[PDB]
C-alpha cells in the first residue's frame, strides 16, 4: 500500500519508542524503590526529565535539516539513545551515573525525534493522497512501540531487575539501528540537502560538543529542579515579552496556552495516575492479575484502536476544544470513581481507569496530533522555540501538580490515599472543564482570525 | 507470584512462633505482604503486614504481640508471634500486593501462600 521506505521508518520508529517508553513506564517507581526518593521528589524529578526530553526536540530538526542531514542525524540520535539506555542500566552498578544517563536519553531524543517524520514526508511526491494515511500509521507505530513497552517493561523489571529492563531498551535501539542500516538502500535519494554532500566534520564536532555540554546541563537540572523551575520561569516571561513586542500569531499564543494545559494533564500518566492505580485500584481485570504500573499502557492501546477510526471521521479550534473536554472528563471520571464507586477497603474497579485513559487518549488524538500542524498553518523558528519551551514548562508544572497526590512511604491504608487522589483529580477536572468552556467561547473569534 | 510459607506449628499459650514468606520469580521487594488468618468457622482476616517501603499495619488484637518485618536480602517477610493465646489458632496465609497499600480484605491481594496451621494450646505445666 505504501512505498518501501515507509516500512523501514515505521519499524525504526516503533523500536525507538519502545526503548523510550520502557524507561518512562518504570521511571517514577525506579526513583521511589531503587533510589529511595519520596513520591514528591520522584514526581518533580520525572517532571524535569520529561521537560528536557520534550524541550530538546527543537534541536534535532535543525541538526537534521541544516548541519548533518536527516539520515545522518537519525543514526547519531539512535546511537546516543542506545548509549543512554545502556548507561541507565549501568547506573545500577554506579548509582551516581543516573542523572548523566537520563541526560543522555534526553539529548539523544532531542537529536532523533523530529527526523523520522521529516524523512517520511520525503518518501512521497508532494501532493500524494496517501500522506495522511501514512502519517496516521506513523502515529500508530509510535503507540504500538509504546504499548509493548508500557505493558512489558514493569513485568520485566519486577521479574529480572532494572538493569535487564534498561539494557533491553538499549537493545531495542540497537535493532532500530540495524533495521535502518539493512534498509539504507531504500532511502538513497531521500534526505535533506546536507545528506547528499560529504559530512562536515566541523559541524559534526560542534554537534558532539554541544550534545555533551547539554547532557551535563540536563543532569544538573534534573538534580536541582528548584533552579530548572526558575530557568524556565525567566525564559518563559522573557520569550513572552519578545513575542508580545513583535494577529494570526495571537491565535497561535492562545492555542499554545491550551496545549500547555493539555501537557500538564498528560504528564500525570506516569506519576499521579500511575500511583493512583498502584494504591487505589484492583490489580485484576478479566480474571488476570497484572502489574498496576502496566495500566499506563492503556493510553497507547486506546490511541492504536482510535486513530484509524478518527482518521475515518469546527476545523482547528473546535477540535482543540473537543480534546480539552475529553481530558476534563478523564479526570472527572477518576475523581468520581474514587468518590462514589470504591470498595469498603478503598479500592476501585480497573474499568474506571480503562475509561479514564480512553478519555485522555481521545483528548490526545484531538489536541497533540493536530497542534503544531496547524500552528504551522498560522505562521517562525522563534515560535517553534517558544513552543518547545512552553511545553517543557508544562511538563515541569505537571510534576509539580502531581506532588499534591504524593503519599508518604509509611501510609498503608487505601482509605487514607483515596481522598487525596479524588480531591486533586476532581480539581484538575473542574479547572480543565472551565478552560474547555472558555475555549468553546473563543472558537468563533479564533476561527475568524484564522481566515 | 507464588509465595511459600514456613514456620507454623503447635505451641503453648504465652509462647512464640515465627512465620516466613518467600517468593519465587518476582522479587518480593516490590510487594506489600499481608498476613491473613482463618480460624475454624470464620472468614480470613487481616492480621499484619508490611508494604514495599517499610510501612506497617496491624489488627488491633495483635498489637504489642506480633511484629512483621522484612529481610530484603533473603527476599523474605517474617511474622514474629509472641505472647500467643489459644484464640490465635488459625490457618495463616501470606498474601502479596504490588506497592505501598495493605488493604484489609483478601480481594486486595493477587498472590497467596498455601496456608500454615498455627495452634496455641492452653497447656501449662502442673503446679
Ligand atoms: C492493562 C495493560 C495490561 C498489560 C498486559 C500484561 C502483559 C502480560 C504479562 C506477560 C505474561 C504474564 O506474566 C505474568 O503473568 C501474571 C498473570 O498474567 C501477571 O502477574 C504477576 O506478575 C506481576 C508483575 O510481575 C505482579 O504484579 C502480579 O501480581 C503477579 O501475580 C503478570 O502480568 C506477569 O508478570
Ligand atoms: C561516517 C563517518 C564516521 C565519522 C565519525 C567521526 C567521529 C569523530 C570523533 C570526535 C571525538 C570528539
Ligand atoms: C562512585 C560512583 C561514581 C559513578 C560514576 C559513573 C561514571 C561511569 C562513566 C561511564
Ligand atoms: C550515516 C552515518 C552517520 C555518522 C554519525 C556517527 C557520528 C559518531
Ligand atoms: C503559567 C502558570 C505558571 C504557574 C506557576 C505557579
Amino acid at each position: 500500500q505504501q512505498p518501501r521506505p515507509f516500512f523501514m521508518i515505521f519499524f525504526v520508529e516503533l523500536w525507538e519508542r519502545f526503548g523510550y517508553y520502557g524507561v518512562q513506564g518504570v521511571l517514577a517507581v525506579f526513583f521511589v524503590k531503587q533510589l529511595g526518593f519520596s513520591q514528591e521528589q520522584a514526581f518533580v524529578t520525572f517532571g524535569a526529565f520529561a521537560a528536557l526530553v520534550y524541550g530538546l526536540i527543537s534541536i534535532g530538526g535543525y541538526v537534521g535539516d541544516h548541519l548533518l542531514g536527516t539520515k545522518r542525524t537519525i543514526v547519531l540520535g539512535a546511537l546516543v539513545l542506545a548509549i543512554g539506555y545502556f548507561m541507565t542500566g549501568m547506573s545500577l552498578l554506579k548509582p551516581d551515573l543516573i542523572f548523566i544517563a537520563l541526560g543522555t536519553i534526553a539529548v539523544g531524543n532531542g537529536l532523533f525525534k523530529a527526523n523520522p517524520a521529516s524523512l517520511l514526508s520525503k518518501c512521497y511526491p508532494p501532493k500524494d493522497p496517501r500522506l495522511d494515511g501514512a502519517f496516521t500509521l506513523f502515529y500508530m507505530s509510535i503507540n504500538i512501540g509504546s504499548l509493548i513497552a508500557l505493558s512489558l517493561a514493569p513485568v520485566i523489571a519486577d521479574r529480572f531487575g532494572y538493569s535487564v529492563t534498561y539494557n533491553l531498551c538499549g537493545a531495542g535501539l540497537i535493532i532500530a539501528l540495524l533495521v535502518y542500516i539493512a534498509c539504507r538502500g531504500m532511502v538513497k535519494d531521500i534526505g535533506s540537502e546536507p545528506d547528499f554532500r560529504p559530512m562536515s566534520f566541523s559541524k559534526l564536532l560542534y554537534v558532539l560538543l554541544g550534545s555533551v555540554v547539554m547532557i551535563f546541563v540536563c543532569a544538573w537540572l534534573m538534580h536541582n529542579v528548584e533552579v530548572a523551575n526558575l530557568v524556565l520561569i525567566v525564559l518563559s516571561i522573557v520569550v513572552t515579552i519578545i513575542f508580545f513586542r513583535q494577529n494570526k500569531m495571537f491565535v497561535a499564543f492562545v492555542l499554545m496556552l491550551e496545549a500547555v494545559v493539555f501537557y500538564i494533564l498528560y504528564a500525570q500518566m506516569p506519576t499521579s495516575l500511575n500511583f493512583f492505580a498502584i494504591n487505589n485500584v484492583h490489580h485484576e481485570i478479566l480474571g488476570f492479575s497484572i502489574n498496576p504500573v502496566s495500566f499506563q499502557a492503556l493510553n497507547p492501546f486506546w490511541v492504536v484502536l482510535a486513530s484509524p477510526i478518527l482518521a475515518g471521521i469546527l476545523s482547528m479550534p473546535m477540535k482543540f476544544t473537543l480534546g480539552m473536554f475529553m481530558c476534563s472528563l478523564g479526570f472527572l471520571t477518576a475523581a468520581a470513581a474514587g468518590m462514589w464507586f470504591a470498595d469498603a477497603q478503598g479500592l476501585t474497579s480497573p474499568w474506571f481507569i480503562v475509561l479514564v485513559y480512553l478519555f485522555q487518549s481521545l483528548g490526545e488524538l484531538f489536541i497533540s496530533a493536530l497542534g503544531l500542524a496547524m500552528i504551522a498553518a498560522l505562521v517562525m523558528g522563534f515560535i517553534l522555540g517558544m513552543w518547545f519551551l512552553t511545553q517543557a514548562a508544562a511538563f515541569l508544572l505537571g510534576g509539580y501538580v502531581a506532588t499534591f497526590t504524593a503519599v508518604p512511604d509509611n501510609i498503608t491504608d487505601p482509605l487514607e490515599t483515596l481522598p487525596v487522589y479524588t480531591n486533586v483529580f476532581g480539581k484538575i477536572g473542574l479547572v480543565t472543564l472551565g478552560v474547555a468552556v472558555v475555549m468553546l467561547l473563543m472558537v468563533p473569534w479564533l476561527k475568524r482570525m484564522i481566515a | 507470584v507464588q509465595l511459600v510459607e514456613s514456620g507454623g506449628g503447635l505451641v503453648q499459650a504465652g509462647g512464640s512462633l515465627r512465620l516466613s514468606c518467600a517468593a519465587s520469580g518476582p522479587t518480593l521487594s516490590n510487594y506489600a505482604v499481608g498476613w491473613f488468618r482463618q480460624a475454624p468457622g470464620k472468614e480470613r482476616e487481616f492480621v499484619a503486614g508490611i508494604n514495599w517501603s517499610s510501612g506497617l499495619r496491624y489488627k488491633d488484637v495483635v498489637k504489642g504481640r506480633f511484629t512483621v518485618s522484612r529481610d530484603n536480602v533473603k527476599d523474605t517477610v517474617y511474622l514474629q508471634m509472641n505472647s500467643l493465646k489459644p484464640e490465635d489458632t488459625a490457618v495463616y496465609y501470606c498474601a502479596a500486593r504490588f506497592g505501598g497499600m495493605l488493604p484489609l480484605q483478601p480481594s486486595g491481594y493477587a498472590n497467596w501462600g498455601q496456608g500454615t496451621q498455627v495452634t496455641v494450646s492452653s497447656h501449662h505445666h502442673h503446679h
